[PDB]
């Protein structure tokens, strides 16, 4: 079995766990889970690998922070994620990518770029564009369009990083 | 911003909860309901905690007007989201 432990980072407001529901339970609603650091239990199979289920979702708390960081040193597999229709956390995943690099020491780290609820494209502020242009900013941070509510590459990101701890 | 930050847990999934530490167990269990539609799958009446020790014989069942804090939780401990049933 591989062991992917991954850190969902976002902002506050963005909706990290609420990829975590469609994925773990398959349930989308308006209320964004809270932002303590919740992991989810998922067991998956990756090219026909048996993974195991552990994942981390890290958000904007300083009382989790300490676990936040530990999981930033481990650092398996990191899916930054902001709202598509938020460009102050588009920009702010910025840093806290630094956080991670500043650990890790370097940026050739699993990593992927998320520009999920499209359904809000209606309103899109920061497109796999603007996404993009920042994925490859970040070094082409390898980005993804998803929807956590018409559950878009909401399963390939976790499948982007495993394909990338496959070291 | 700071509170409890207990692994509300309901079955494989782990959502954190953050609650006053002197929520009152009868409120964490209803701001929970508040949460996750597979919370929400009944009422309160059907739907307490359960401090799962690491033996669930261990484990225990709190209260309701009784204060995390009675246990002195402290964040990231490991509630589940149990039947009240009977």
């Amino acid at each position: 079995m591989r062991e992917y432990k991954l850190v969902v980072l976002g902002s506050v407001g963005v909706g990290k766990s609420a990829l975590t529901v469609q994925f773990v339970q398959g349930i989308f609603v308006e209320k964004y889970d809270p932002t303590i650091e919740d992991s989810y239990r998922k067991q998956v199979e990756v090219d026909a690998q048996q993974c195991m289920l552990e994942i981390l979702d890290t958000a904007g708390t300083e009382q989790f922070t300490a676990m936040r960081d530990l999981y930033m040193k481990n650092g398996q597999g990191f899916a930054l994620v902001y709202s598509i229709t938020a460009q102050s956390t588009f920009n702010d995943l910025q840093d806290l990518r630094e956080q991670i690099l500043r650990v890790k020491d370097t940026d050739d780290v699993p990593m992927i770029l998320v520009g999920n609820k499209c359904d809000l494209e209606d309103e899109r502020v920061v497109g796999k564009e603007q996404g993009q242009n920042l994925a490859r900013q970040w070094n082409n941070c390898a980005f993804l369009e998803s929807s956590a509510k018409s559950k878009i590459n909401v399963n390939e990101i976790f499948y982007d990083l495993v394909r990338q701890i496959n070291r | 911003m700071v509170a409890l930050s207990l692994k509300i847990s309901i079955g494989n999934v782990v959502k954190t909860m953050q609650f006053e530490p002197s929520t009152m167990v009868y409120d964490a269990c209803r701001m929970i309901r508040e949460r996750i539609p597979e919370a929400l799958a009944g009422p309160p009446n059907d739907f307490g905690l359960f401090l799962s020790d690491d033996d669930p014989k261990k484990g225990i069942w709190l209260e309701a007007g009784k204060a995390l804090d009675y246990y002195m939780l402290r964040n990231g401990d490991t509630m589940e989201y149990r039947k009240k049933q009977r």
